[PDB]
C-alpha cells in the first residue's frame, strides 16, 4: 500500500487504541518482528472428499487472521463481475494480509471453484445489539444435499459450519442460535443465488436474491421462505 | 525488489499490529 494509506492506518490506530501513539512507536521500524509465513493456498487430491477439502479451505481462511487493525486492505465492490472478484481473490492470496467477513466469502468462492459438486451462495445477516445494527456475511455451501458454511468472524460459531445440516432452515437457525448466545437479535437474513464455478464468468453475484424479515415472518413462514430459496437454487 | 521489500516490511508490521489490536 502507498505512503498515504499507510499513514492513514497508523493515524487511525492512534485514535482507537488506548495507548495510541505508543503502539506505533513500538512497531513502526522495529527490527526483530516475527516473520509471518505466507499461508499455502490449499490444493486438493481428487481422492479427498469435498468435506475434507472444505476443512482445508477454512483453515487457510483462518490462517490469514481476522483483521482487527481498523483498516481494510482490499476494496470489494460487490457489483463487480465474478472474474474481477476472482482476480482480487488471487491478489488476497499473494499479499496474505488479515481479512474480514466479505473478503473470506470471496476467498471461499475462489478456493472452491474446483468443486463442481459443491454449490456456494452468500448468506448475510442483519442483527441488533445494544441499540445498534450489525451486518455479517458467510458463504453458505451445499454438498450432497447437506448445508454448511465458510467464512470469517470474530466469533467461532458465526463462520465455519461443516456441511451436515439437512436443510437450509437448520443451517440458518444454527446461526440465529449462535447470535442469541452473543445476545444479538437476528433481524434479517439475505440469501444469494448459487455462484458460477467459472472464475472468468462476467456475471455478478446476486447477493440479495431473498430478503427475509425474521420478525415479520414468524417461525413457520421463516422456515418456508428458507425452503423456497433452497428450491430457487436447485435450478 | 524494493517494492517487495517494502510490502514485506509492511506485512510484518501489519501482523504485529493485528496481534496488539486482537489482544485489546
Amino acid at each position: 500500500m502507498d505512503e498515504a494509506t499507510w499513514e492513514r492506518m497508523w493515524k487511525h490506530v492512534a485514535k482507537i487504541h488506548p495507548d495510541g501513539e505508543k503502539v506505533a512507536q513500538r512497531i513502526r521500524g522495529a527490527t526483530d518482528l516475527p516473520k509471518i509465513p505466507i499461508p499455502s493456498v490449499p490444493t486438493f487430491q481428487p481422492s479427498t472428499p469435498v468435506p475434507e477439502r472444505l476443512e482445508a479451505v477454512q483453515r487457510y481462511i483462518r490462517e490469514l487472521q481476522y483483521n482487527h487493525t481498523g483498516t481494510q486492505f482490499f476494496e470489494i465492490k460487490k457489483s463487480r463481475p465474478l472474474t474481477g472478484l476472482m482476480d482480487l481473490a488471487k491478489e488476497m492470496t499473494k499479499e496474505a494480509l488479515p481479512i474480514k467477513a466479505l473478503e473470506a466469502v470471496i476467498l471461499g468462492i475462489y478456493l472452491t471453484n474446483s468443486m463442481p459438486t459443491l454449490e456456494r451462495f452468500p448468506i448475510s445477516f442483519k442483527t441488533y445489539f445494544s441499540g445498534n445494527y450489525f451486518r455479517h456475511i458467510v458463504l453458505g455451501v451445499n454438498f450432497a444435499g447437506r448445508y454448511g458454511a465458510l467464512g470469517m468472524s470474530r466469533r467461532e460459531d458465526l463462520m465455519y459450519k461443516p456441511p451436515a445440516f439437512r436443510t437450509l432452515s437448520e443451517l440458518v437457525l444454527d446461526f440465529e442460535a449462535a447470535y442469541g448466545r452473543c445476545w444479538h437479535v437476528l433481524k434479517k437474513v439475505k440469501l444469494g443465488q448459487s455462484v458460477s464455478h467459472d472464475p472468468h464468468s462476467v456475471e455478478q453475484i446476486e447477493w440479495k436474491h431473498s430478503v427475509l424479515d425474521v420478525e415479520r415472518l414468524g417461525r413457520d413462514d421463516f422456515r418456508k421462505e428458507l425452503e423456497r430459496h433452497a428450491r430457487d437454487m436447485r435450478l | 525488489s524494493a517494492q517487495q521489500e517494502l510490502k514485506q516490511r509492511q506485512r510484518a508490521e501489519i501482523y504485529a499490529l493485528n496481534r496488539v489490536m486482537t489482544e485489546l
